[PDB]
C-alpha cells in the first residue's frame, strides 16, 4: 500500500542498480564482470547488452532495459546516458511526494518542461557538419562515439572506423533519398597475438579459415570467378528419389569406383569456363579435394549462412541449390585473392582494389588480450551505427558534450520557470536540478572531487557581460584533470562533442521512461 | 567497496601460491587435479592452469599468465606476483578515500618512464671481453649453480652447448630439443645424441638380435598394423565334415601375405609406427638387417618426419620410394635393465636428444628441469642481443629511480608512484626467502652499496652477500622485463575498475 | 583471565585506535568540539582537548596512560594535549605490519629512542634567533590571526605597527639576564579624540589625570626631574580644626625641601597646598588613580607610602622615594587630558591609547586586549621558537629519510615508519579544513625534498625553507610571515612524552584480569 | 562515525515534531501522558517541553535555548526550534550524500544569517513610539483570547506609564547610546495588591508597604513625613542604650522612622514624644528602591546615619483603609499597582501583564515593525534566490536550501488552515514582488489576503532574535560529530 512507500520501494529497487549505470558513461568510469550461463566472462561498456544478459523479473527494470533499447537499435550513442538521466528523475520526485503532490502534476511538469527543452537545442548548434565524408572530417563525429571506452586507445582507433565509413558510403551528389550506409556490411575480426599498431582498413571480408587445399591462392590476373555452391560435394544423383542404399557387395565397388567419376567430371565442366573458385557452405567431401588440386581451383569454405548474403552483393556470385550447373550469370568477379599472415597464422583474405565496388569492409584488429578485443569490437559497431545519424534528419547539427551543455541549459529552464505560472514552478525547478548528476559522475569517476568541479562550472557559464551577445567561452565542459596545473578546458581542442540527434532523441525517451515508473502507483505479481 | 576488498584478498590467495616457487632454488607447489594425477613444477604457467579458479579477477591473472608464457615464455611466476602486490598496496588507499582511478593512472606514467631506464641499463655486448664458445658455457653454469649437479656441471654444460649449436641459431625452441630420463647409472656419465630417441616401452620377446651397429638402415613410417592379427572382429565358421577340421585352421595365413610382400620390395629397415607390432615379424626382419619396435609414442613420432624427411602412408601399395631416410650411425644401450633406441649422424634432422642418467627417477627430474632454465638463458643470448643485469640489480634501480621523480611531481601521484616502486620489493624479497637468506638483513644492506651511484649491484644466490651480478655471470633478456611490466600494470587495471562482481548460474 | 601471544597485542591496538578517533576532531582550532554524558545525563560543550581526556570514562590499562600523558602535558605546557595522543597512536597503528613482518618488538623500541635522540639535534639546526627585524616585520601577523574574530581585526592592519614597537622597548633582562618579555607592560586607557586611523602610539608611560591649576607651565625642569608618589592626602581628613591643617602644612615645605616637582595625590590637593605650588612652578595633580601608582613606583624606582609609621618623624625622606624622570612633557591631545611619563631609569612598562567610535566599544576593547596581547608575550616569551602548521613534523620526515640507510640492523624499517607517522598530524588538521588531504600532505613533502639537497651545501638560490599549511586559506604560505610560532621547549616535551607512553604499551605481551 | 551525525538531526526533529500544529495563534491543544495518570491539556509550547523526558543529549541542548528566550520573550519560543529544526532537514542529503563539510555549512549559515537581517531591517516600517492608540493592536498579541481582553482599553495606559517612565535617550557618541535605556527587572517590578478595581487601577512611582501602624494612638495625617532608612533595629546590642540609639535619629527631628526588622515596645515610647511615625518589618529587597525614591543614605550603626537624608517628594500619608487592610502611598522608579476583586484575578493578570510589557518594550527598543502571519518569513526567502546566484561558491548549495526552510513558517500556518498547502505557497511567492511584501495570510478565513487592511503587525527584535538564535542552535548541533558516555 501506499502507506507502506511502495512508490518508494520501487525507486528504491532502481537506485540500488541506479549506480551500476553511473559509472558506465565517460573514460575514467567502471564496468561489471557479468559471467554468463555458458561459463565465460562477458564484459562491455554498453548497458544495452548487460541488460540483456542478466535476468531480472522486475518490471520496474525492464521500463528502463525497453527504454534503453531505444537508444541501441535506433540511435548509436546514448545507452548509457539514457540510464543516468530516467535514473535522476525518481530520485528529485521523492521531494515532491513527501509534500503531497499527485503524480499528476510530475508527469505534467516533465511534459511542460520537454517542449521547452526541445524548441531550445536549436539555438545551441552553432557548427553545422557539412558531410563532406572527409578522412579529416569524419574524426569529428566518430571520436566521441569511439570515446569512453579504453581511454588511450582513441587516438589510433579513430583512423580504422572513420577509412572503412568512407569506404562503404558510395560516390553520389545531390540525392537524398536513397539510403548508403548500412550497419551490417561492417564485420570486424579479432584474433589473438600482435600489436594495435599492426592494424588496417581492407575492402572485403576477412576469412580465418584454412584453405584446406594446396592451393593458397589464385594469381594476380583481375576478375577471377568465384562460384557459391549451397549444396554440398557428392555424387550426382537424380532429385526424384535417387536413395543409396546396401544389399549385395557386388555393388559396393560400383560405390566407392562410381564417385570417383562422378565428382571428376563435374569438376572438369566447371574448370573449362575458367571459374578458379568454388565456395561451398556446407561440408566438403575427401575425395573433390583431391581433384581440385591438379585443376587449380581454391577451396574456399563458409559455414555461416548469415554472411553468404552480405557476400553475392560484394564478389557478384549467386548461390545454386543444385550441383553441376555452372551458369555464367550466377558467377562473380574479384580482381585480388591472395594469403596474408593475420595474428601469427596464415589465412586467406578477400579484397579488391578498385573494379566492382562493394559496400563490404573489415576492421583487422590484433591484440595479446582476448577481453580487450571484445569491447574495441563492440565499440566499432557501435561507432559506425553513429553514421545512419548523419543523414537529412538533423545529422550536421551538433552540441559542446562533456557536460557542456547539461550545466548551460540549466540557466534556461530556471529563467522559465518564474515565467510560467501555476504550480509547475516546483517541476521546472526540479527538472533543471535532475541535469547536475551527469557532471558529478564524470568527477567521482575521474578522482576529482565534488566541491572542486560543481562550483567551477556554475562560475564558468555565468558571467556578467554589459551587452545582448554572449561572449567568452560557452564550451567549458566536464575536465577530466590529471594534468597542466588546475581549471578546465575547451572541449572544442579535442573536437569532442555530442551529436544533437543523440541528445534530442535520449530527452523524449527519457522522459517517457520515468512517466511510466512514476504512473504505477500499484504492482501484482507472482512468487517465482 | 566491499566486493573490491574481496578482490584484494582473492589476488593474493593466487599470489601466495606462486611465492614459494619464485625462484632456481624456491620451493614446489603440490596441486591434486580432479585426474588424480600428481603434478608438482614451480612453473607459474602450468600452476596457474590447473587451478581453474571461478573467481573473475584471479581468473585474469591466469589469463595473463597465458599471453607471458605465449609471446615471451619466460617470467611467467615474476608477472604474477608483480600484478598481485598492487592489490595490497591499493588497500589501505581505498579506505583513506583515494580512488583506485588516480592509482591506475599513476602506473602508466611509472612503467612509462620505467621502460625507458631499461634501455639505458641493457647494453649489447658480442666479442668484447669473450669468445665464441665460452659465452654459451658461462650462461649455463648460472642456473646449475647450488644444485647437487654443481660437482658434475663441468661435464653438463657441454652437453647444453651443443644441443642448441646443433640447430639454427635463427629459430630455437625448447620443445625441440626432447629428454628421456634413464634410471640407474652414473650421472657423469650421461652422453648427448644428435637424433631423435624413445622409451622403448616394448616388452616382448625377439631380443638378442637387430644389432646396435646399423650403417645406412632405411627409415619408414607406418600407419596401419602390419600384422595379421585381428583384436576386435571375428567371425563363426564351422563345418560338419571330419576330414575338413584339418584344412579349416589352416587358412588365414595367406590373407596379408599380399600387402606383406610389398614390404620387402621396399627394403625399409626402420619400422616405427604409433600403435604396437605385433611379434610375428620379429625374426626375418634380422635375416635383411630391418630393425622394428613397438609400442611407440604419437609425439615421438613427429620428430621422425622431420629428422629424415619421412612420410606416413595409409597402406603399403602407394609408399614412394624418395619418403625413406638414413642416419650415420645407430646406437642401442642396454644401460638400465632397458634397450634404449637412438638415431645418430642426420643432417637434415630439426631435433635433438639428450639423455640424462641418475641414481633415481626423482632426482633425474629435478636436474631436467633445472637444465630447462638454463637453455632458455643460453637460448635468448644468440636470439636477442640486448641483455639486463638481473638477481636484484635491475629491480631495485628501477624502484630508486620512482623516488627521485615523484619529488617533482605534484599531488596523489607522488604517493602512488612511491607505492609502485615500493611494491617492487616483493621481488627480490621472496628470492631470498625461498634461498635461505635472510630477507630483512638483505634489504637494509642492499641500499647501501646501491645509493653509490652504480646501477648494476645485485645480490649473491650462492653466499649471502651484497655485491655485483657480473662476476657471477647472472643474464637476463630486456624483452622479459620490459613485457613483464606492461603485462602487470593491464591486469591490474581490469581488476581494479570492476567494483562489482556479478555472476549467474546457468 | 589470561590472555597473551598476538591476539592480545592486536586488542591494545583497536582499543587505543577507538580512543584515538575520538580526540581526532578537535585537533586545531577548527576542530569540532564533543559533549560528554554521565550516568546523570547531564554534559558540556567546550573546544579544549585537555579537559575531554580527563572526564573521558575509559576503562584500559593504555587509556589511564593517555590521562597521565595529558595531565603531565598540562602541568609542563599545556599546548599540545590531542597532538600527543594522535602521535603515540600512531605508532601502534603502523605496528600491524611489523608483526607479519617478524620485527621484534625491542627493535622497534630501540629505533624509535635512537631516532628521539638524532632528532633532537635535528631541530637545532631548524629553531633559531628572532630575526627578521629589519626592511619587515614578521610580528604583526601573530596577533592579527587571533583579532580576526573580533571588530577589531578589520583595523588591525594599522594597530600592528604600534604593538610591536611596544613591546620592543620593554624587553628587560628579569631575573640574571633572562631577556624576556614582562606581561605587565603596555598600558590601557581609553580615550576618543578622532577617527579610527587617527590612533597614536605613545613611546613611554602616559598617566591619567589633570593639570589641577592650569596657571602653571606644563613642561618645566627638562633636564632632570623627580616624581614623588604619596598616597597620603594633602586636604584635612577625619580621623582643634586648624589643628588638621597645620599638620598638614609642615608636609608640604618638606616637598619643596626635597626637591619633589611633581606632586601626586590620590585625594586631591586643596586650594592653600596649591598656591604654593604655582610659586615653586610645581605642577600639582588631583584623583590619582591608586592602581596606576603602583607600576609608576617600580618604574621610577620610588615606594609608596600611604602613612608613616616610624616613630615620631614626620618628612617625605628626601632622595629616597625621589623617582628618576629625564624630562615630563604636555601636549594637546585634541579633548583629552594625561600627563606623560618617558625616559626612566628602568621601567619595563608602556603605554597604548585606544580609541574607538565610542567608549562602550572602548570598554570592551580594554579587556580584549590583554587576550589580542597574550598570543605575542606568551610566544616571545621563550627566546627559542620553531614554525608550527606542520613545518616540525614536515622537516624530520626528510632528515630520517637518509639517517636510516646510515644505521641497519632492522631500525632502517623502523625510522621509515617512525618518520611516516608524522605525517598524520598534518592530515588530520586538512580533515577539519575541507581541503583535500592527499593534496596538502603530498605537496608538502615535495617542497622540503628539493629544499634540503642545497642545505648542506651552505648555498641556495631559490630554494626556501619554513613551507608550512595554512588551514584557513587552505593553501600553502611561510608561516612566519602568516605569525605561527610555536616554542622548542613544547616540541621537545611532546615528542619525548609521546614516545614514552608508546614503549610501556608494546612491552606488555600479557594482560592478565583477577 | 556518521552515525552521531544523523542521531543529532534526529534527535532535534523529535523535539521539534510536537510543536509543529503549536505555532501560530490557531495552535491546537496537546495531551501529555504522565506515568502516575495525570494529563496536560495546555496548549502552551514551551509549557510543555520542561515536562517532556528525552534520551538523545542534543534534545537536552534545545530545551535549555528554549528556556532563554523563554524569559527575554513570551512568543516566539516554538518559532526558533522549527526554523532551525528545518535547516538540518534541508542538509541532511548535502551533508551525507553530497558529501560536504559541516563548517562549510556553518560559515554559509554565519553568511546567510547577515543577509537576512539585511532584509528584515528593508522590510520593516516605521512607527510611532509615542502613539498610545498605535500600541493597542501591537499589545493586543499577547492580551486577546485571554481573561484581560475586556479590560485591555485599561491594561493599555497601565503598561506604557511604567515603560516611559523609566527610559532615558541620553543619545551622544561617547560613552555609547542604548537606545531608550529600559530597564525591566528592578524597576518594573510588579507587586500585586489585594482589593480594589481594574478600572481604577492606576501606576504609582514610589515604594508600598502594606505594613500598619505599631502603635494605637497616631496622628493618621503627617505633612510632610521623611524616611530615615537604618540596617540594626532599636534594642538591646538597656532603656537608656534604646533612648541613645533614637537621640541620633531625633538629632534632624524626623517626623517618620521606617526601621528594617521589628521594634520593640521599648522605643515606641521613645519616638512617642517626638512627633514620628513607626514602621517595622521591612524588606532588605526594597530598601534600595526606597533610597532611590528618598535620597535618604542607607548607613549601618545609628551613629553615623547622615543628615543629607530628605524627606522631599511625599505625595500624601494617607492610611486610609483599602480592602480591609492598611496600606501606605508613598506615590527614577515605579511600582505598578494591580488591584482588582480576587487574587485569583490579579495572580493572572499578573503573568499577562509582564508578558504584555515585554512586548511592549520590544516595540520601544526597535522603533520597526515586521509583517506577521508568515509574511515575514516568505519574504526572506524571495530575497534568497537573489542573492545565490551572485555567490558562486560552493556555499551556494546550503545557501539555498535555507529558502526551503523560511517556507516551513508559512506552510505551517496553512496546514493548521485546512487548505491546500502546494497551491497556495505557489501563489503566495508570487505576490511579494509585486505586491512589495504587503500580502500575509489570514489565520480566521484561511484565504490569502493582504495584511494592510487587518494591520497585522509585530516588532523587529523578535524577528531578529528568531533567526539569530536558529542559527546559533543549528550550527551548535552541527559542531558535535560524536558523543561518548560515562563519568
Amino acid at each position: 500500500s501506499n502507506a507502506d512507500g511502495q512508490i518508494i520501494k520501487s525507486i528504491a529497487a532502481i537506485r540500488e542498480l541506479h549506480q551500476m549505470c553511473l559509472t558506465s558513461m565517460g573514460p575514467c568510469g567502471r564496468n561489471k564482470i557479468i559471467v554468463n550461463h555458458l561459463g565465460k566472462i562477458i564484459i562491455t561498456n554498453d548497458a544495452a547488452t548487460m541488460l540483456r544478459e542478466l535476468d531480472i523479473v522486475h518490471p520496474a527494470v525492464k521500463v528502463l532495459v525497453m527504454a534503453t533499447e531505444q537508444q541501441k537499435i535506433d540511435m548509436g550513442d546514448g545507452t548509457n546516458l539514457v540510464m543516468i538521466l530516467a535514473g535522476e528523475l525518481l530520485n528529485v520526485s521523492e521531494k515532491l511526494i513527501s509534500m503531497g503532490l499527485s503524480a499528476v502534476e510530475i508527469i505534467q511538469g516533465y511534459n511542460m518542461a520537454r517542449k521547452f527543452t526541445l524548441k531550445e537545442l536549436d539555438e545551441m548548434v552553432v557548427g553545422e557538419i557539412t558531410d563532406k565524408n572527409d578522412k579529416n572530417e569524419l574524426l569529428k563525429m566518430i571520436k566521441p562515439v569511439i570515446s569512453s571506452k579504453k581511454y588511450g586507445s582513441e587516438d589510433i582507433l579513430s583512423e580504422l572506423v572513420s577509412e572503412a565509413v568512407s569506404h562503404v558510403l558510395p560516390v553520389a551528389q545531390q540525392a537524398g533519398e536513397i539510403p548508403y550506409f548500412n550497419v551490417d556490411s561492417i564485420r570486424v575480426v579479432k584474433i589473438m597475438g600482435g600489436s594495435l599498431s599492426n592494424s588496417t582498413v581492407i575492402k572485403g571480408m576477412v576469412f580465418n579459415r584454412e584453405p584446406e587445399g594446396h592451393v593458397k591462392s589464385l594469381s594476380e590476373d583481375k576478375k577471377h570467378k568465384v562460384a557459391v555452391f549451397t549444396c554440398p560435394l557428392d555424387i550426382a544423383n537424380t532429385e526424384t528419389k535417387g536413395t543409396v542404399l546396401l544389399h549385395n557387395a557386388q555393388e559396393m565397388l560400383d560405390f566407392s569406383k562410381g564417385e570417383e567419376k562422378q565428382i571428376d567430371a563435374m569438376m572438369k565442366e566447371i574448370a573449362d569456363m575458367g571459374v578458379e573458385c568454388i565456395v561451398a557452405g556446407a561440408g566438403v567431401g575427401e575425395l573433390a579435394l583431391h581433384y581440385l588440386n591438379r585443376y587449380g581451383i581454391l577451396v574456399l569454405k563458409v559455414p555461416s549462412k548469415f554472411e553468404l548474403r552480405r557476400l553475392c552483393r560484394v564478389c557478384g556470385a549467386t548461390p545454386l541449390p543444385r550441383l553441376g550447373a555452372p551458369t555464367p550469370e550466377e558467377l562473380g568477379l574479384v580482381e585480388t585473392v591472395k594469403t596474408m599472415e593475420i595474428g601469427g597464422d596464415r589465412v586467406t583474405v578477400f579484397k579488391q582494389e578498385q573494379g566492382e565496388i562493394s559496400r563490404t569492409s573489415t576492421i583487422i584488429l590484433r591484440g595479446a588480450t582476448q577481453n580487450n578485443l571484445d569491447d574495441i569490437e563492440r565499440a566499432i559497431d557501435d561507432g559506425v551505427a553513429a553514421v545512419k545519424g548523419l543523414m537529412k534528419p538533423s545529422g550536421g547539427k551538433l552540441l559542446p558534450g562533456a557536460g557542456a551543455t547539461e550545466i548551460e541549459l540549466i540557466s534556461r529552464i530556471t529563467k522559465y520557470g518564474e515565467r510560467t505560472p501555476g504550480l509547475l514552478q516546483l517541476a521546472i525547478k526540479q527538472f533543471a536540478v535532475a541535469f547536475e548528476v551527469v557532471p558529478r559522475t564524470l568527477a567521482e569517476t575521474a578522482g576529482l572531487d565534488v566541491n572542486e568541479v560543481l562550483p567551477n562550472l556554475y562560475a564558468a557559464h555565468n558571467v556578467t557581460e554589459p551587452g545582448a551577445v554572449k561572449t567568452d567561452h560557452l564550451y567549458k565542459g566536464v575536465d577530466i584533470d590529471g594534468e597542466s596545473d588546475e581549471g578546465v578546458k575547451d572541449i572544442r581542442e579535442e573536437n569532442i562533442y555530442d551529436m544533437l540527434a543523440t541528445k534530442k532523441f535520449a530527452i523524449n525517451v527519457a522522459t517517457e521512461a520515468a512517466t511510466t515508473v512514476l504512473s504505477i502507483d500499484q504492482i501484482i505479481m507472482a512468487k517465482k | 567497496k566491499g566486493q573490491i576488498i574481496s578482490n584484494i584478498n582473492a589476488c593474493v590467495a593466487v599470489q601466495e601460491a606462486l611465492k614459494p616457487t619464485l625462484g632456481p632454488l624456491g620451493s614446489d607447489i603440490l596441486i591434486v587435479t580432479s585426474n588424480q594425477k600428481t603434478t608438482i613444477s614451480n612453473d607459474g604457467a602450468t600452476i596457474l592452469k590447473l587451478l581453474d579458479v571461478v573467481h573473475p579477477a584471479a581468473k585474469t591473472l591466469v589469463d595473463i599468465s597465458r599471453a607471458q608464457d605465449a609471446e615471451v615464455g619466460d617470467g611467467t611466476t615474476s608477472v604474477t606476483i608483480l600484478a598481485g602486490e598492487l592489490m595490497k598496496e591499493a588497500k589501505p588507499f581505498l579506505e583513506e578515500g583515494i580512488s583506485s582511478h588516480l592509482i591506475m593512472k599513476g602506473y602508466r606514467k611509472a612503467v612509462s618512464l620505467a621502460v625507458e631506464k631499461i634501455n639505458e641499463l641493457a647494453v649489447d655486448i658480442t666479442s668484447e671481453k669473450s669468445s665464441g664458445r665460452e659465452l654459451l658455457e658461462r650462461c649455463a653454469r648460472t642456473a646449475m649453480s647450488s644444485k647437487l649437479i654443481h660437482n658434475n656441471a663441468d661435464f653438463f654444460v657441454k652437453m647444453c652447448v651443443d644441443a642448441v649449436l646443433s640447430l639454427d641459431r635463427n629459430d630455437l625452441d625448447d620443445k625441440l630439443i626432447g629428454i628421456k630420463k634413464i634410471p640407474g647409472g652414473a650421472m657423469e656419465e650421461s652422453l648427448f645424441i644428435n637424433g631423435v630417441a624413445f622409451k622403448k616401452t616394448f616388452s616382448y620377446a625377439g631380443f638378442e638380435q637387430q644389432p646396435k651397429k646399423f650403417n645406412n638402415p632405411k627409415i619408414l613410417s607406418l600407419n596401419v598394423e602390419l600384422e595379421l592379427k585381428a583384436e576386435k572382429d571375428n567371425a563363426e565358421v564351422r563345418v560338419e565334415h571330419v576330414e575338413d577340421y584339418q584344412a579349416i585352421v589352416d587358412a588365414e595365413w595367406q590373407l596379408i601375405f599380399e600387402k606383406l610382400r610389398q614390404v620387402e620390395e621396399t627394403g625399409a629397415n626402420i619400422v616405427l609406427s604409433k600403435l604396437p607390432i605385433g611379434d610375428l615379424a620379429t625374426q626375418f626382419f634380422a635375416d635383411r638387417n630391418i630393425f622394428c619396435a613397438g609400442r611407440v609414442s604419437a609425439d615421438d613420432m613427429n620428430r621422425v618426419i622431420q629428422a629424415v624427411g619421412g612420410s606416413i602412408q595409409s597402406t603399403t601399395s602407394d609408399i614412394k620410394p624418395e619418403h625413406l631416410g638414413t642416419c650415420a650411425l645407430f646406437e642401442e644401450m642396454q644401460i638400465g635393465s632397458e634397450r634404449y633406441n637412438l638415431f645418430q649422424g642426420c643432417p637434415q634432422a630439426k631435433t635433438c636428444t639428450l639423455l640424462l642418467r641418475g641414481g633415481a627417477e626423482q632426482v633425474i627430474a629435478e636436474v631436467e628441469r633445472s637444465l630447462h632454465d638454463a637453455i632458455m638463458i643460453v637460448k635468448r643470448a644468440l636470439q636477442n642481443k640486448l641483455i639486463v643485469a638481473g638477481g636484484g640489480a635491475t629491480e631495485m634501480e628501477v624502484s630508486k629511480c620512482l623516488r627521485d621523480y615523484s619529488k617533482t611531481i605534484a599531488g596523489k601521484q607522488q604517493m602512488i608512484i612511491n607505492a609502485f616502486a615500493k611494491a617492487l620489493e616483493v621481488i627480490p624479497r621472496q628470492l631470498c626467502e625461498n634461498a635461505g637468506f635472510d630477507a630483512i638483513e638483505i634489504l637494509n644492506k642492499l641500499r647501501l652499496a646501491h645509493s653509490k651511484g652504480e646501477k648494476w649491484y645485485g645480490v649473491v644466490f650462492e653466499t649471502e652477500n651484497i655485491g655485483d651480478n657480473f662476476a657471477k655471470f647472472v643474464w637476463e633478456p630486456a624483452l622479459v622485463k620490459i613485457n613483464a611490466l606492461n603485462s602487470a600494470t593491464e591486469a591490474t587495471n581490469l581488476i581494479l575498475s570492476v567494483d562489482e562482481t556479478i555472476t549467474n548460474k546457468g | 583471565e589470561k590472555i597473551s601471544g598476538d591476539d592480545i597485542r592486536n586488542q591494545n591496538v583497536l582499543a587505543t585506535m577507538a580512543v584515538a578517533n575520538v580526540v581526532k576532531s578537535s585537533l586545531g582550532p577548527v576542530g569540532l568540539d564533543k559533549m560528554l554524558v554521565d550516568d546523570i545525563g547531564d554534559f558540556t560543550v567546550t573546544n579544549d582537548g585537555a579537559t575531554i581526556l580527563s572526564l573521558l570514562d575509559v576503562q584500559h590499562p593504555a587509556g589511564k596512560i593517555l590521562v597521565e600523558l595529558a595531565q603531565q602535558q598540562d602541568r609542563e605546557i599545556g599546548d599540545g594535549t590531542t597532538s600527543v595522543v594522535i602521535i603515540a597512536s600512531e605508532l601502534l597503528k603502523r605496528a600491524n605490519e611489523l608483526v607479519k613482518n617478524k620485527i621484534h618488538p625491542t627493535t622497534i623500541i630501540t629505533g624509535f629512542r635512537v631516532a628521539l635522540r638524532e632528532a633532537i639535534r635535528f631541530i637545532n639546526e631548524v629553531l633559531s634567533t628572532s630575526v627578521d627585524t629589519l626592511g619587515k616585520e614578521t610580528l604583526i601577523n601573530i596577533a592579527k590571526t587571533s583579532m580576526s574574530s573580533k571588530i577589531i581585526g578589520a583595523d588591525s592592519d594599522f594597530f600592528s605597527n604600534m604593538v610591536v614597537d611596544a613591546l620592543l622597548a620593554v624587553k628587560t633582562q628579569n631575573s640574571k639576564g633572562e631577556i624576556k618579555y614582562p606581561v605587565k607592560a603596555v598600558n590601557v586607557l581609553k580615550a576618543h579624540g578622532k577617527s579610527a586611523t587617527e590612533s597614536l602610539l605613545v613611546p613611554g608611560y602616559a598617566l591619567n589625570c589633570t593639570v589641577a591649576s592650569q596657571a602653571m607651565p606644563k613642561r618645566i625642569a627638562g633636564g632632570n626631574v623627580k616624581i614623588a608618589c604619596l598616597d597620603l592626602n594633602l586636604q584635612k581628613a577625619r580621623m582643634i580644626r586648624k589643628r588638621e591643617a597645620g599638620i598638614v602644612l609642615e608636609r608640604v615645605k618638606k616637598i619643596i625641601d626635597a626637591g619633589a616637582q611633581v606632586v601626586l595625590t590620590t585625594k586631591g590637593i586643596d586650594d592653600l597646598c596649591l598656591k604654593e605650588f604655582v610659586e615653586a612652578k610645581i605642577m600639582g595633580v588631583r584623583r590619582c588613580k591608586k592602581e596606576d601608582l603602583r607600576r609608576i613606583a617600580r618604574a621610577t624606582g620610588a615606594t609608596l607610602v600611604s602613612s608613616m609609621s616610624n616613630l615620631e618623624g614626620e618628612e617625605t625622606f628626601e632622595s629616597s622615594y625621589l623617582g628618576l624622570c629625564d624630562e615630563v612633557v604636555q601636549a594637546k591631545f585634541s579633548d583629552d587630558e594625561c600627563i606623560l611619563i618617558k625616559g626612566t631609569s628602568k621601567h619595563s612598562s608602556s603605554s597604548i591609547i585606544l580609541r574607538g567610535a565610542n567608549d562602550y566599544s572602548l570598554d570592551e576593547m580594554e579587556r580584549s586586549l590583554h587576550d589580542s596581547l597574550s598570543v605575542v608575550k606568551r610566544t616571545l616569551e621563550s627566546g627559542n621558537v620553531v614554525p608550527g602548521g606542520g613545518c616540525v613534523e614536515a622537516a624530520l620526515n626528510i632528515y630520517l629519510d637518509n639517517f636510516a640507510t646510515t644505521v641497519g640492523s632492522r631500525e632502517q624499517l623502523a625510522i621509515a615508519e617512525f618518520a611516516a607517522a608524522l605525517l598524520i598530524i598534518p592530515k588530520t588538521l586538512a580533515v577539519n579544513a575541507a581541503k583535500d588531504s592527499s593534496e596538502l600532505v603530498a605537496k608538502l613533502r615535495s617542497y622540503h625534498a628539493a629544499s634540503q639537497m642545497a642545505k648542506p651545501e651552505d648555498v641556495k638560490r631559490r630554494s626556501y625553507r619554513n613551507y608550512g599549511l595554512d588551514l584557513i586559506r587552505g593553501k600553502i604560505v611561510d608561516e612566519i610571515h602568516a605569525g605561527v610560532l610555536e616554542p622548542t621547549i613544547s616540541k621537545v616535551k611532546s615528542l619525548k612524552s609521546a614516545l614514552e607512553a608508546c614503549v610501556a604499551i608494546l612491552r606488555i605481551d600479557t594482560m592478565i584480569t583477577v | 562515525g556518521r552515525q552521531a551525525q544523523i542521531s543529532n538531526i534526529t534527535a532535534a526533529k523529535a523535539v521539534a515534531d510536537v510543536i509543529r500544529t503549536c505555532l501560530g495563534p490557531k495552535a491546537m491543544l496537546k495531551m501529555l501522558l504522565d506515568p502516575m495518570g495525570g494529563l496536560v491539556l495546555t496548549n502552551d509550547g514551551h509549557a510543555i517541553l520542561r515536562e517532556i523526558d528525552v534520551a538523545h543529549p542534543a534534545a537536552k541542548s534545545m530545551l535549555e535555548l528554549s528556556r532563554t528566550q523563554d524569559e527575554e520573550v513570551g512568543d516566539g519560543t516554538t518559532t526558533v526550534i522549527i526554523l532551525a529544526g528545518e535547516i538540518l532537514a534541508q542538509c541532511a542529503p548535502y551533508l551525507i550524500e553530497k558529501n560536504i563539510h559541516p563548517v562549510i555549512i556553518i560559515q554559509a549559515l554565519k553568511k546567510a544569517l547577515t543577509d537576512a537581517l539585511e532584509v528584515i531591517k528593508q522590510v520593516s516600517k516605521p512607527v510611532d513610539v509615542e502613539n498610545d492608540a498605535a500600541m493597542k493592536k501591537l499589545i493586543q498579541a499577547s492580551i486577546g483570547t485571554k481573561y484581560v481582553i475586556h479590560w485591555s482599553e485599561k491594561m493599555c495606559e497601565l503598561a506604557l506609564d511604567a515603560v516611559k517612565t523609566v527610559r532615558k535617550d541620553l543619545g551622544q557618541t561617547v560613552e555609547g547610546e542604548p537606545n531608550f535605556e529600559i530597564d525591566i527587572k528592578r524597576y518594573v517590578r510588579v507587586e500585586k495588591i489585594p482589593g480594589g478595581d481594574v478600572l481604577d487601577s492606576r501606576v504609582l512611582k514610589g515604594v508600598l508597604l502594606n505594613k500598619d501602624v505599631v502603635h494605637p494612638k497616631m496622628s493618621r495625617h503627617i505633612e510632610n513625613p521623611r524616611v530615615v532608612l537604618l540596617d540594626c533595629p532599636l534594642e538591646y546590642k538597656e532603656e537608656e542604650q534604646v533612648q541613645l540609639m533614637c537621640e541620633q535619629i531625633l538629632a534632624v527631628r524626623p517626623t517618620l522612622v521606617i526601621t528594617e526588622k521589628g521594634v520593640s515596645d521599648l522605643a515606641q515610647h521613645y519616638l512617642l514624644k517626638g512627633g514620628c511615625s513607626v514602621l517595622r518589618r521591612v524588606k532588605k529587597s526594597d530598601n534600595n528602591r526606597i533610597a532611590r525614591v528618598t535620597g535618604a543614605t542607607i548607613v549601618n550603626r545609628v551613629e553615623d546615619l547622615k543628615e543629607s537624608d530628605v524627606g522631599t517628594n511625599c505625595g500624601l500619608f494617607k492610611v486610609e483603609m483599602i480592602g480591609d487592610e492598611y496600606f501606605s502611598f508613598l506615590d527614577k522608579a515605579c511600582t505598578i499597582m494591580l488591584r482588582g476583586g480576587s487574587k485569583d484575578i490579579l495572580n493572572e493578570i499578573d503573568r499577562n501583564l509582564q508578558d504584555a510589557m515585554a512586548v511592549a518594550r520590544n516595540v520601544m527598543l526597535s522603533p520597526s515593525l515586521s509583517p506577521g502571519g508568515g509574511a515575514t518569513e516568505m519574504a526572506v526567502s524571495v530575497k534568497l534566490a537573489e542573492k545565490a546566484k551572485q555567490l558562486e561558491g560552493i556555499q551556494q548549495w546550503p545557501y539555498q536550501a535555507v529558502a526551503d526552510a523560511m517556507e516551513c513558517i508559512p506552510r505551517t500556518l496553512i496546514q493548521n488552515a485546512g487548505g491546500d498547502p502546494i497551491r497556495l505557497l505557489s501563489q503566495l511567492r508570487a505576490k511579494h514582488a509585486q505586491g512589495n511584501f504587503t500580502t500575509g495570510i489570514d489565520g480566521d478565513k484561511g484565504k490569502i489576503v493582504d495584511m494592510v487592511s487587518y494591520g497585522i503587525w509585530e516588532p523587529e527584535v523578535i524577528k531578529q532574535q528568531s533567526v539569530k538564535t536558529a542559527i546559533e542552535s543549528a550550527c551548535l548541533l552541527l559542531r558535535v560529530d560524536d558523543i561518548v558516555s560515562g563519568v
